[PDB]
Parts: C-alpha cells; sequence; structure tokens
DNA sequence: TCTTATAAATAGTT
DNA sequence: AACTATTTATAAGA
C-alpha cells in the first residue's frame, strides 16, 4: 500500500458516491 | 486562560497563527490521550487558511483511511453545527 | 480530574466506554473551536476498540476528504510516537 | 447520572 | 518564547 495508493483508493471511493 | 473567550475568526494575524499552534498541539495531545486510554484509532487532518496541510495518526494514517473506504455501514457523524446545537442545549 | 492518570489503557471495560464518551466529545468540541478560532478545516476519524466508526468534519468530510487525497506535498505528520517524543523534551 | 475536587489547557501579558 | 492567572476538561464519588 503506497501512501498515494490510498488517497488514489480513497480519491474513487468518495467520487463513486 | 486570562479571559473566557468568543468563539469567533480571529482577525489578527499573529493571535491567529499562536494560537493555532498551541490548540493544534492540544488537539493532538488530546487525539493521543484518547486512543490510549480507551484502545481507539484515531486520524485527523487539517488544513490551515493557507491550505497547508497538518495530519496526526494514532499509529498509521493510510491503515485508518484503509479502514474507511471498506466501512460500508452507519455511523455517527457530527459537524460544527451539531457541536454548536449540543452546546447550546447544555445551557 | 480528581486523580491524575496515567495515559496507558484501561483495563475497566465500563469506565473505558464513560471515558471514551467523554473525551470524545472533549476531542471534537476542540475540533470545533480549532476550525473556527483560525479557520481552519478538520476532518476527525475515531475507530473504537468494537471498530465502529465515528466522524467530525469541521463543515463537509467529502470534502476534506478529498482535498487530502489531492495535496501529496510535504506537510505536517505526527503520531503517538511524536507526540510522547515532544513530551518528553517538553 | 451528577456533581465537584482537582488536573490540564490556555489568553493575555510581557 | 515565557509565564501565569484563569478557564476548561475531567476522574472519581455519588
Amino acid at each position: 500500500w503506497g501512501s498515494g495508493e490510498v488517497k488514489q483508493k480513497l480519491q474513487e471511493f468518495l467520487l463513486s458516491k | 486562560g486570562r479571559k473566557k473567550i468568543q468563539i469567533q475568526r480571529i482577525t489578527d494575524e499573529r493571535n491567529r497563527q499562536v494560537t493555532f499552534t498551541k490548540r493544534k498541539f492540544g488537539l493532538m495531545k488530546k487525539a493521543y490521550e484518547l486512543s490510549v486510554l480507551c484502545d481507539c484509532e484515531i486520524a485527523l487532518i487539517i488544513f490551515n487558511h493557507s491550505n497547508k496541510l497538518f495530519q496526526y495518526a494514532s499509529t498509521d494514517m493510510d491503515k485508518v483511511l484503509l479502514k474507511y473506504t471498506e466501512y460500508n455501514e452507519p455511523h455517527e457523524s457530527r459537524t460544527n453545527a451539531d457541536i454548536i446545537e449540543t452546546l447550546r442545549k447544555k445551557g
């Protein structure tokens, strides 16, 4: 888990709602 | 402190920065104590007016942020409005 | 308060729950005050030992979290170890 | 749960 | 920045 990879994962999850 | 203050935006640039630094540390210190006393995980994200980022995490930010994305169900959610209202009806 | 306490896990379950609820509000109240007094944006995420989720945001959580994902630049980062360190040295 | 004695945070002065 | 009188938060009794 990269720092940017969890942030980028956080980004998806937000925009997905 | 020496006096009670109103909870209002401090316009003096120097007092704002001094207070920001003081209370941000206080806030993190309380987050530290809360995580340890009660065995909880806590992440805190602060952007100051200059849009600079400050961050605290009991253990590790990315674990908490990961834990957050996988959270499906209803939770407790509070904002400044909820806090103010709760304080009003403390009287 | 009545007796000073050490910062270590409370073993009595019910005092732990009482302390969690009271100090959680304390923390959120201090966040509210910092957010208004210094006009900053704050988000707070808490998972208790039972993995139940508690959240606070000055304005809107999703708004703050999103901006976080766009900001990777060098910033301040703290953990309990850092705080414990600063307390030693103060 | 409520109160309160006491510890902890902090506003103002400097 | 330090300090400190005062406000605030809170541990423990109830």
